[PDB]
């Protein structure tokens, strides 16, 4: 069947209709080990206030979009309980169930790629050996592209699909944990992914371990007025979010 | 002939082996 | 002591031997290895999974996104044909893909192959195509009957939206050769409607399919070699 | 195992059993890749199949296979001086190690994110003779982590290796080769990276905030000669004792500068190794 | 003889390297080894040993060994901050210590560490200092409150006279690099007034504290490598 | 053992039990550091600690591995003549054994008073030519303790070494290395040493008094040549087997002379390695 | 087994046994060679034998050491060039794997339709000096089955060989000599082929359409020097591990071109073996 | 380590030696080894199918086929002599047969040999041939009386077709050279009209006689070496 | 002396046998 | 592979053991 | 040390022994 | 390692031993 009901916080969320749902390298997220840990002190672990079910800012699905993403380590600086443990502390971990919604009705037709990728270093959009900047791959709940206008000035990634925006061609990227959102049987699509990293623990701050992407395959098509609009949601969880590493606070950017 | 690590280190030794 | 005799390769280098070095840096207790949430341990494992196909691999298209994409059309006429490609796995559209991006790894190739098929159409929607696979011996088929008369799948686009077609393995040779030979040609697969596309009242009447290519049980490749499809006509800076 | 391991027997691939037809209501080539998994159909399920044995070995299809294999990394060159022999940045070389540094090797990696691995090394020594006779001509290969007396020049005091190691040549001896283990720190090295060096709008991002392995220094002992030379010791590298998880898409643009992804030529409105048809109808 | 084949790293030499090689003057029967009270058998050991800290770090202090002294003053103002350094083990004031002359034949350390504070105050004085070790993360506190939020200790001056401040090993990657590297950064530890420096009548009212830092059974080096705190800008005569 | 000493994990570190909180009176974190001895806390002391199993290992931190590692620590030179072969004190090389006359290794072992340990050797001959062809040099290098003959020029007697040993090197063949024990005399080297000569306000004082294992004479073979050359045997020695007693402070300022502890440059006011701060509050 | 294979009597020939006269019936001596099969007639049989116990082995005649014997099959040259170094097909060669292009050996297979077998190969460079002095000239001998980038010159970036073989030589150390299996790809080597490309009436047609082994190029490393050189590694193989079905009448004519059965003089009104006689009745 | 001594002829290289080699791509499963009919094992088998002998080696005849037909004639005189050839197997005729063109590979040869001959005649037709082997000693025989007088066997023409006559092995030395020599002289065979070649009636009075040779299961050969019935006074081209 | 395939491969070894 | 002390003399062998 | 023949044929082997 | 004269001769071989 494929009705699907989800509980993570004081939070829930139904799918009346769904094409499974994914786990990342077949693998549930779970806390950390005293035989892969490194740190010595003792992880604070929010339960429920903090590894519940946020959800970000809509977008719009056009016939000129191009695609969007979200860096999911960064998408939550600002969710409450978790995007506050995240600053207060150094280390960091925690996985993630992403539910990306977009209805529309049966006499539409579009096609939706999602996908996870585990580090998704960007290149940039100029020739050189210019890094992206921190401050443009760390939009937040907002996400980047959609097919959007910039300053060439900053040392800004590509805003190229095509080419994965890392140089890979994009329909390679189906090695990536994903699904799509074929709008002629999908109404979401639901990634599940643990903590993957060659360390224990990384800096929620200066690391985003999990990038997602989703990208426009099949452009958007009715015959309806274009007063109908068909947004695409996303929603998170952390999942056995653990911290560590205590102190001052960092700073907001 | 085989499994003779003539060296002492185990990050010096052959290709390892499959299974 | 030991009378030896020193053979002929002996002092010599070989970039594909198996042989021990003095360590460099002894009792180095490397960093522990901890767990971490897949690991691969066979190209195999990336060779069934299906990646996508650049198939639409026309002029203005190939730079883009939609050079992924085959829109099934009007069709006037009946029992017309879609599209073809052939199914030596190292030929463009084929090559790119996860396998044919490998595959130019090795010299031999072999077993079966599986190509799926999805319709990013519409619900209310309707259609029905036939798939072949046109064994080597002859020419790509010019008509559909033709091409029915050799291996094939026909296709009922409905409630499910994906049909996988599968390749059979029929050669003389046990074993392909991964680079472009007149012998060891695998043949074309090809595309026709059986019926139409049919959708009801203000839903629109092109609509796309997109198609992969992932690998079969049978699957397995040989010989190492340097790929193809990427010529560094750099160098790389700093 | 011996013939299991000799014979090159060890991973095997399934046959292909015989077949009979089905007009039955389970139409396993019917699935919806959309669930993002992958399809499991076979021979045996769209055809009617006949029966053979097979014996085809997914051996040489091991990460160790692929990547345990010898490739140029680094050409050290040293266009010898006996003009000004010493003097500051002379005669001896200096390289970063690590890839990218080179093509073929770095593109095969790429292909997964993480990864781990002991590695074989083997140097090749290439005097070119520009005199009538060079002779002996000793060399000294020096590794050297981080914080580490990188020489200022030739004669430091760095290259005594009190604690240090340096692999000795000379003309005629065969081809230096040791190897070493897994270095860095933590877990594997690091294939890629979605890090910085902090919130410092000028901080770097990218695989090279993981990996910085010390540098290598080459040195031509021996001192000073009549007849010149000049010197090419390349560098090949394997990977044995290899891991990996998680695999990604090839890299099909060629590469732009060392570290990062970067695609970007002087015009070259780009390109890759896809090819235009005249029709799709028509392969 | 053995059809043998000599392999690739043959004839070389290696400063690192375990063989054998003929003696020299066989038979020779070494003075034997009396006992010696003292031996050593692991670096380890002399890590574990406090050495004193230079900290007061500062201009012409420096080539003098006041350079070692802290001295708690009078501080009109409150809750005032007294000194902080950095914890990255090789970097001065720390390097020159025991320890930090040594890591630095490492290329990667690890583990917690220990820093002890000794009073050479007064008996009838008293005080009450706040230290703190702030993790990698952020700039070293410039404030008592935020840099208290993290770990810390706070040190009642009495009877005792020393209090040893640990320095938990937090980190990503289980292990850092004994080399500058703003990625391997430890953090910072500093140290307040808590209350004061209180004395009764005709007692001074400046007084010196000493610290030090000795390692932890947590700790452990690898990968050697030569020194940077020594260059031998010589030769050295006869 | 083995897998203990091949994985290298004979000597481990204990792992950071878990610790819970304590609202008691005695205070670990309180020791009288005069005491001279060394405090005891820890990780688990401190704070609230979590549950870490290690897997570090303190080989490489053993005065064998510290130790056990070849450096210069000498570099014969000979700048051939052929004008006058033989000649008084000529082509023909005499150092004395004993480290300090190289730094880096020297630095190293003056980490302890007291040592000892059998020498491993290696050679590093490096023929520079100066002429246009060098060929066939031999190579003699005959060591001589005390008490003996040391060769007035070249071709003495005492290169017959009826009763010494002179090891010898033709261009092409590998680099000698042989070893040996511990020499000296009495139960260990001496580090350093707090005597003198004698009560002679004239006599020696220093670790120059306990260690004189004589001298090493080189000398090239082959006879008089043609095309000249110069040669640098390098020198390289590694302890294997060693042992050690009691540890020291070790050398912040760059040495002097030979032998002797003396720091004191021609006017370098003396410099050290440690840096200057502003202020002591930020790092 | 020993004694037998090292005595070298695994296959022994029967004895020739006694005989008595026959003055019967059945006439052994009389069969119809027109049955296309072959006689069995014997010493013993026609005449009146003696006893001789045989002891010659057959061993020698046996498909392995009538094949494993090394063969030169190729002669790679290089004139090197100082000039141009590098520039597009230049001191860098690349000969098309397969005999044919050379004889003897050719011939001797060619006695059988199939066969089979692993390839041992050995080098033999041999450096032409037309300089005052070569040195030290390093090689590599890069491999390359098909579809692989074949260097268009020297330096690609293909002779990094991240994932092919290369072997090296410097001048001094022994013969490179490697093995190699049975490569192929269906079951045997294809002896000779009555096959084509195709239908197209302009198709290939001969035993050059089942072998297509790749390509090796070479490659002389060391780069620029001064005095020229000009090399010629020879190159030799040997079938060992060889298999045999079906055999055939030997070549009697000299071969043409490469590929191909041809026979065809430029007029030498063709040429065999066949000597001319006077008179059947005198020989 | 091991206390070696490289022995005389350490480094060289032999075209005749039994010694491994590194393999060069490692793992390679070559290619299953399938059933085919007809596989050799040793060069024997060849050598004991009867090959056609070129014994017509008589001018214009030679290049052409009948260079391996005999006709037995008219015969006018009596007791006449057919033909003769020497059986030193490197001697054209015989040398070019699938014997001669082998022996040619080894230089000693060894055993009986069997010779063949068929009559191509008619069936009404009738004869009787003597055949004669004159061992190694004196001249091939001038008569048949002479020839008669050593090895031989009468040939009685009938219903049957081929008679096969033994070449037993006379011989000094176990063994004989291949190559011509005036020691290892094997010796002449030869052919006469013991009768004649009657034929009734319109018929033809010419005939032909084909002649073979085939080995006995004495033979035997050894030394390899290269032959000699093949100059390639080439080379070969592409 | 024998059967010491010092080499992994199966194509690395002496010329066969003979049975 | 080891204890193979190939030569007489102690003084010769490899780096010692641990314990 | 002997009895190694490190080759197969006969031919190939020491000086024999005496008897 | 020890008493493996490789040598036929008993001239050929290591110092002798002591008692
Ligand atoms: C990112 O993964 C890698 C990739 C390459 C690498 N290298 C391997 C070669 N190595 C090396 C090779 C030769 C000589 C010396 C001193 C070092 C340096 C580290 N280390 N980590
Ligand atoms: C103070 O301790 C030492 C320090 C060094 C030393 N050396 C070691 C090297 N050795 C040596 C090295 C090479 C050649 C010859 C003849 C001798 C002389 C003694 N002896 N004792
Ligand atoms: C038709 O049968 C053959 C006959 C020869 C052959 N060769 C053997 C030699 N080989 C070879 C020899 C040396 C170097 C390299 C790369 C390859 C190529 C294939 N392969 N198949």
């Amino acid at each position: 069947d494929r009705i699907m009901q989800i509980t993570r916080g004081d939070s829930t969320i139904s799918s009346d209709d769904v094409a499974n749902a994914v786990v990342g390298y077949g693998v549930w997220p779970h806390y950390l080990t005293p035989q892969d840990a490194t740190a010595i002190n003792k992880p604070t672990q929010p339960d429920t206030s903090s590894n519940r079910f946020y959800t970000l800012e809509s977008k719009h699905w056009n016939g000129s979009s191009k695609g969007w993403w979200w860096k999911l380590p960064d998408a939550l600086k600002d969710m409450g309980i978790f995007g506050e443990n995240m600053y207060y502390h150094f280390l960091g971990r925690s996985g993630y169930t992403v539910h990306v919604q977009c209805n529309a009705s049966k006499f539409h037709q579009g096609t939706l790629l999602v996908a996870m990728i585990p580090e998704h270093q960007l290149a940039s959009a100029k020739h050189g050996s210019v890094t992206a900047g921190y401050k443009l791959t760390h939009p937040g709940e907002a996400g980047r592209d959609v097919s959007q206008e910039r300053d060439a000035s900053l040392r800004q990634p590509s805003d190229d699909s095509w080419l994965n925006f890392d140089g890979t061609l994009l329909g390679n990227l189906l090695i990536f944990p994903h699904q799509f959102i074929n709008l002629r049987s999908n109404n979401s699509a639901t990634l599940i992914v643990p903590y993957v990293n060659a360390v224990p623990m990384d800096s929620m701050l200066r690391h985003n371990n999990w990038c997602l992407v989703i990208i426009p395959i099949s452009p958007l098509r009715s015959e309806t007025t274009s007063s109908n609009i068909v947004p695409i949601t996303v929603s998170i969880s952390p999942m056995c979010a653990e911290f560590s590493g205590a102190r001052a606070k960092n700073i907001k950017q | 002939y085989f499994n003779i690590n003539y060296f002492k280190d185990a990050a010096s030794s052959g290709a390892s082996r499959l299974d | 002591g030991l009378p030896v005799y020193i053979t002929p390769g002996s002092g010599q280098f070989m970039t594909t031997d198996d042989m021990q070095s003095p360590c460099a840096l002894p009792w180095y207790h490397p960093t522990k290895e901890i767990s971490i949430p897949g690991e691969v341990k066979n190209l195999i494992e990336m060779c069934q999974v299906d990646t996508l196909i650049p198939v639409n691999n026309v002029g203005n298209n190939v730079g883009n996104v939609s050079m992924y994409t085959v829109q099934l059309g009007n069709q006037t006429g009946m029992a017309q044909k879609v599209f073809s490609i052939k199914v030596d796995i190292t030929s463009t559209p084929l090559a790119t893909t996860l396998i044919g991006e490998i595959a130019s790894y090795y010299t031999h190739w072999t077993g079966s192959l599986r190509f799926s098929f999805m319709f990013c159409g519409t619900a209310n929607t309707t259609l029905k195509l036939l798939l072949a696979y046109t064994p080597p011996g002859i020419d790509e088929p010019t008509t559909r009957k033709d091409a029915m008369l050799g291996t094939h799948v026909v296709w009922d686009v409905g409630l499910q939206s994906t049909i996988s077609l599968v390749v059979p393995w029929v050669s003389a040779s046990h074993f392909r050769l991964t680079a472009d030979n007149k012998y060891s040609m695998a043949g074309y697969i090809t595309c026709w409607y059986q019926t139409n596309l049919v959708v009801p009242p203000s839903t629109p009447q092109t609509a796309d399919m997109l198609c992969f290519v992932s690998a079969c049980k049978d699957f397995c490749l040989r010989m190492a070699r340097d790929t193809d499809l990427h010529i560094q006509s750099g160098p790389i800076e700093q | 195992n011996y013939i299991d391991e000799v014979l090159n027997e060890v991973l095997v691939v399934p046959n292909i059993k015989e077949s009979h037809h089905t007009t039955s209501n389970s139409a396993p080539l019917l699935d919806a890749a959309e669930t993002g998994h992958t399809s499991n159909v076979q021979p045996e399920d769209a055809i009617e199949t006949r029966y053979v044995i097979t014996s085809q070995t997914r051996d040489e299809m091991s990460i160790e296979s692929f990547l345990g294999r010898s490739g140029c990394v680094h050409i050290s060159r040293i266009k010898v001086d006996y003009t000004d022999y010493n003097g500051q940045d002379i005669n001896f070389t200096k390289w970063k190690i690590t890839l990218q540094e080179m093509a073929q090797i770095r593109r095969k990696f790429e292909l997964f994110t993480y990864v781990r691995f002991d590695s074989e090394i083997t140097l090749v020594p290439c005097i070119a003779g520009r005199g009538d006779d060079i002779g002996h001509i000793v060399m000294q290969y020096m590794y050297v982590p981080p914080g580490a007396p990188i020489p200022s020049k030739r004669n430091d005091f760095s290259w005594q290796s009190g604690t240090n190691m340096s692999i000795f040549w000379q003309h005629g001896q065969p081809f230096p080769r040791f190897s070493i283990p897994f270095l860095s720190i933590a877990s594997a090295y690091y294939m890629f990276y979605d890090g910085y060096d902090g919130d410092n709008t000028s901080s770097k991002y990218g695989s090279v905030v993981t990996n910085d392995m010390g540098t290598i220094c080459s040195r031509i002992v021996t001192e000073k000669q009549k007849l010149s030379v000049v010197i090419t010791t390349h560098i090949y590298h394997k990977a044995k004792h290899t891991k990996a998880w998680c695999p990604r898409p090839p890299r099909a643009v060629p590469y732009t500068h060392s570290h990062v992804t970067n695609y970007m030529p002087e015009t070259g409105d780009v390109t890759t190794a896809i090819v235009r048809r005249n029709t799709i109808t028509t392969a």
